[PDB]
């Protein structure tokens, strides 16, 4: 009641001696699509070995359980262009190459999410920099699809009544939050070989299923006599992950954020000849 | 309502306590202590079982 | 199928998908020397695995005019891996052998080979009353050629094929352990030769325990093909080898 | 290789010198160009250490009437790679006979001084070489092609493992997409 | 269940009286390589004494269980030279003399590690220093061997997806982390009398077994109108230590970071004569 | 008497009528590798007797001006009997050693020698920041000479005797397994060194497991005798040796 | 899952509790409470045991 209490090493080698029989483990047929299950004990004499190695670090949970940057943008506290004083990003995981490739090794995924925000500020260069400004504060707002979108830093939409938001002050620890599995389907889909219209027309590819919403950021009320620039980095960390239908890793460099377009690439590098080993 | 479980160590030569503070299961920590696996799904997708010793065909 | 065989010695394996049964010497499997039969007093050395493994002894070319070849053991393996070194450093030796001969051809080739291990295969010189050196009958792993005509050179053995260089009828060699490679239904012959000698152990540099002989009894023939010859390979694996009387290296 | 698909085929000819090497390669699954982009090499490049044995499977894609024998040998680390069949046959090897069963498996044993090896292999943690040689030669009857091809498959045994996750170097970008 | 519960003083002197016998504990023979086990009780009359002294502080765990600096470097927030705005250090324990000597008293070691980072900043001197800059932030990245290496402060490699990293803000406590035993062998080796190539050529010494990786540090996004210099100090603290094969302490001063090279040194200091005691 | 010892390995025996006790490494006797500690999969080879035997490693001359000598193992036995051959043909090796040093003189000679086995005896070059080849520190069984003065040649190791070429006090070498040969009461020193390394097995051609050092701490002295020098002989016997990963010969 | 053990004090003239919060044993605190030792390994490496009272040889 006060307390309730709650490891699989790799397979061990086994002693094998000389053999002479009709059994032929070495010979098989790959045409069946079946990968041979032979072991070194079946083709050579071997000693008894106890293996304590474990595959703990190869689990999908651990493989994907690392925070990775997915988007970075800059906004100023004061400027002439209204659009340049706040950020508006449609959520998607295809912006950064490394995590994109990591995720694209599986066709369908289902996981919880942990989001962390890193914010830094710097004073813009100029002819006069002498000023005193108290600590700045920032607001992060999440707008599910179809909700109102602010058009300026001081718009009424920033008074969130249902939209979740975070207020953060510089000098403290980075902000963090958790997000459950929020897909209409039974699992996220990295790829979608299909169209939008039933007549096989319109948008094509994974761009059709991206309806996760938007994220907005602004300086709460800071407006310095001189410009100050801030940068925000977003990090995603899957939790409680499940994956299905593995795929081959991508060979060609990415070129578009919402398409699979690519350029043909050689299979691999070359060497002098088939016998060169040096 | 505290869970006690073993932690990763070594073969030849160890308990930690965990408590949940939030009402949403999505807030828990990663459950990276599972090590079950079965490769027969991708390595032996055939219908008829084939014995390694016997000839393939 | 009974036409599939696999043999595993040491860190080497042999697989054949087209073969006949395996002939075991005189029905005796190789084994170590017993306590009540030995004569030397000091402890022997059994370098198992290091010495008990397959060793491809080069390869010959089978032509339409080939007559036959022979190899002598254990001299043939005199410089092959740790077996040769241990042979050099020890006074006495003792080991059985597993001989595997490979020869493959299409279903449009025809020919028949006799593979036989002749223990105590003493040979006579080309000229009666004329001695030969130990170079006209054994020079390492190289194969020696039989001759269709009577030998004339006094410096080499009588190579008359019909007499097998032992002054006996070639057709009667069936008595010794042997197998046939018929291209119609076979590609390899396997013979397990136990240790046969009048003494428990013997110096392996002074005495030829046995001689292998491969004689085409039906000459190779084919027509309209780009393949001009059928290579033949021999592979030998000492078994239950044990040495004795270590000394400086020969 | 003007044709990229040609990289997957190992040529073979009917009339070859009695002994002739078919191919040779270094056993660096995570670093050698041969294994770099395979399904196994890609996984390894996300890690730093690896251990266990490996499987190399060869399949003969010639005619049904063709026949031959091949010697495939694995040479543990040493000062010099093998140059002739006599040198190669001293190490671990298997004699392959081509028949109804069109595939043969060479299991590379895990022989190393350390429990683990670096993916970015160096001189200290070498792994050896793998080579293939003609055992008997390829013979064909009349009315068949004079050339054939072989293919190789790579995979890990049931005792394989990896550790120390790292970021792969094969993918990079210069500007935001 | 709710609670589960879990000291060796030095040997005591024993009363010894006058003796006259054939036993001669004082006489021995050092030629055997055996150190005599005599005690003062065996050569002089002694009283009974109870010792409460303990050797707790001499254990290897406590001897090595102190954090020590191992590397310090400086990088600027802004400068013309790209290489001067970030640090790249190959991990090794031979850089600082004190901890090097402490570790070099044993041939093989096996321990967990605790790493702490101390970061400080200062404004570079100049003709104009009047500026206002928010708090700075720093990123520490660990790259196992063979991984991609950034070539500039704003390189893509800084978006770690698998490489662990720490983001730290000035004014808070120093960053800390734990590292398990990460050697391919069964124990760390301070010395290695051998070569790299099997032909006894190439690199020689402990430089051959150093493959621990690299560490990189940068200012996240700070870029001041005027240069600012920062310094980072790295501290190592072994935990759960085991040692084997003790060696004599080093007598000569160190001269190379990856070699045992030295200069001959006198055994010890001198005095007037063999009888001088003043 | 306890001053009489006899050791029998393989087909060789050592008898000493004037000796001290026997020092056993760190209290650990040599033994074979266990199943739960090994890493290689294939069967090892244990050439017992053939390799586990005494091997006299040449002999030096002790003069009034001698300073000391050192040998490195197992490189010192690189070309000694079947041990050298097996070393050449195998990738991995593992074996303990028994070191016996002989030095006899009359009851009118005086001197003291320190015999010590230094594991991982890494050495620094004569010139700081200047590399040396693998010939200034090991060239087979030949002994290398320490120097009284500081070394100047950049092509060899720093031979300053007082620093032992490892930049440490020579007097502190007692920490390592060792024995003293005092001409007053001793003629031989025996040390049984077990296998010490950070890995179960290692290549024996790339790594020097340990270094033997013989340093005269009290210079030899005598008067009015026809004997001008005291020869010193070293003898070494591998124990529980096992190899692995056979391959072409280095 | 709390461990209770004694703390260092004095001879003539005392409990603390410890709990582990992380799943990796490498995260625990130093185990500097062990005081076992045996110098016979380095001081008596001989084969035949020698009695101190008896003559060495
Ligand atoms: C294309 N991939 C599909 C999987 N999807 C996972 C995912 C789901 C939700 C979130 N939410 C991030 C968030 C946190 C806090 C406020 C607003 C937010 F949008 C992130 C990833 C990623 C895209
Ligand atoms: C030559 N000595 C050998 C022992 N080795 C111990 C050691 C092992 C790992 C680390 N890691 C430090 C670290 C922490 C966090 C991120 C990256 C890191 F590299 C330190 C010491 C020290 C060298």
């Amino acid at each position: 009641g006060d307390v309730e209490e709650a490891v699989v090493h790799v397979a061990d080698t086994m002693r094998s001696g000389p053999s002479n029989s009709a059994s032929v483990p070495a010979l098989t047929a790959v045409e069946t699509g079946h990968t041979s299950q032979v072991t070194p004990s079946d083709t050579m004499q071997t000693r008894h070995v106890k293996n304590y190695h474990s595959r703990s670090e190869s689990t999908v949970e651990n493989f994907l359980g690392r925070s990775a940057c997915v988007y970075m943008e800059e906004y100023k506290t004061t400027d002439n262009d209204v659009n340049k004083k706040f950020v508006a990003w449609p959520i998607n995981t295809k912006q950064m190459v490394q995590m994109r490739r990591k995720l694209e090794m599986f066709t369908y995924l289902r996981f919880d999410m942990e989001v962390t925000f890193v914010i830094t500020s710097r004073q813009d260069p100029g002819t006069t920099l002498a000023q005193d400004m108290p600590v700045l504060t920032h607001q992060i707002m999440y707008v599910p699809p179809g909700g109102p979108i602010p058009a300026k830093v001081d718009d009424y939409a920033w008074q969130t009544s249902t939209n979740p938001s975070i207020f953060w002050t510089e000098g403290n620890a980075p902000a963090r939050m958790s997000i459950p599995f929020i897909s209409i389907g039974n699992a996220y889909s990295n790829f979608y070989d299909g169209w939008s219209n039933f007549d096989q027309r319109g948008s094509y590819g994974y761009n059709t299923l991206n309806n996760l919403g938007h994220i907005y950021v602004r300086h709460v009320s800071g407006s310095s006599p001189h410009p100050i620039t801030s940068t925000i980095r977003v990090y995603f960390k899957p939790k409680h992950t499940r994956a299905w239908v593995p795929r081959p890793p991508r060979l060609c460099q990415y070129k578009k954020a919402f398409s699979v377009d690519f350029t043909p690439t050689p299979i691999t590098d070359t060497r002098k000849d088939i016998n060169t080993v040096t | 309502g505290a869970q006690v479980s073993t932690q990763k160590t070594g073969a030849h030569e160890i308990h930690y306590t965990n408590i949940n503070y939030y009402k949403d299961a999505a807030s828990n920590s990663a459950n990276r202590q599972d090590f079950t696996q079965d490769p027969s799904k991708f390595t032996e997708p055939v219908k008829d079982v084939m014995i390694k010793s016997l000839p393939a065909l | 199928s009974d036409r599939v065989r696999s043999i595993t010695l040491g860190n080497s394996t042999i697989t054949t998908q087209e073969c006949a049964n395996v002939v075991v010497g005189y029905g005796r499997w190789p084994t170590y020397l017993r306590d009540d039969e030995a004569t030397a007093e000091d402890q022997p050395t059994q370098p198992d695995v290091a010495t008990c493994r397959f060793y491809t002894l080069d390869s010959i070319k089978w032509e339409k005019g080939s007559v036959g070849w022979w190899w002598k053991f254990p001299e043939a393996l005199s410089d092959m891996g740790l077996f040769g070194q241990n042979m050099q450093y020890h006074y006495l030796g003792r080991a059985g052998y597993t001989i595997h001969v490979q020869c493959n051809a299409s279903k449009f080739h025809q020919g028949c080979l006799l593979v036989v291990c002749v223990p105590e295969a003493e040979m006579g010189g080309a000229v009666v009353g004329q001695a030969f050196s130990a170079t006209a009958m054994a020079n390492g792993d190289k194969a020696y050629e039989f001759t269709s005509a009577t030998q004339s050179d006094q410096t080499k053995v009588q190579t008359a094929i019909h007499n097998a260089g032992m002054g006996v009828g070639v057709g009667n060699l069936t008595i010794y352990p042997h197998q046939w490679i018929n291209l119609r239904t076979n590609n390899s012959a396997t013979i397990v030769m136990p240790y046969i000698n009048s003494v428990p152990m013997d110096n392996m540099f002074r005495h030829y325990n046995f001689t292998l002989m491969v004689i085409p009894f039906v000459k190779l023939d084919y027509a309209d093909t780009a393949s001009t010859y059928v290579p033949i390979t021999v592979t030998v694996a000492p078994m239950c080898a044990e040495y004795n009387g270590l000394r400086l290296a020969q | 290789t003007t044709d990229q698909m040609e990289m997957f085929r190992i040529p073979v000819t009917i009339n070859a010198p009695l002994q002739q090497q078919v191919f040779g390669l270094r056993l660096q699954p995570g670093l050698d160009s041969v294994f770099k982009h395979t399904l196994l090499g890609e996984i390894l490049n996300y890690y730093a250490h690896w251990s266990g044995s490996m499987k190399l499977t060869f399949v003969f894609c010639g005619s049904a009437m063709a026949t031959g024998k091949f010697l495939i040998a694995y040479s543990p680390p040493g000062a010099n790679p093998p140059k002739t069949r006599k040198d190669a046959m001293l190490g671990t090897h298997i004699i392959w006979d081509i028949g109804l069963q069109s595939s043969c498996v060479l299991c590379v044993p895990w022989i190393s001084q350390t429990h683990y090896r670096l993916v970015q292999q160096d001189e200290y943690t070498s792994a050896g070489y793998v080579t293939c040689w003609y055992q008997t030669g390829m013979i064909v009857p009349p009315g068949t092609p004079n050339s054939s091809s072989i293919m190789c498959f790579a995979s890990a045994c049931n005792d394989f493992s990896v550790r120390m996750l790292r970021d792969t170097p094969f993918i990079s970008q210069d500007n935001k997409l």
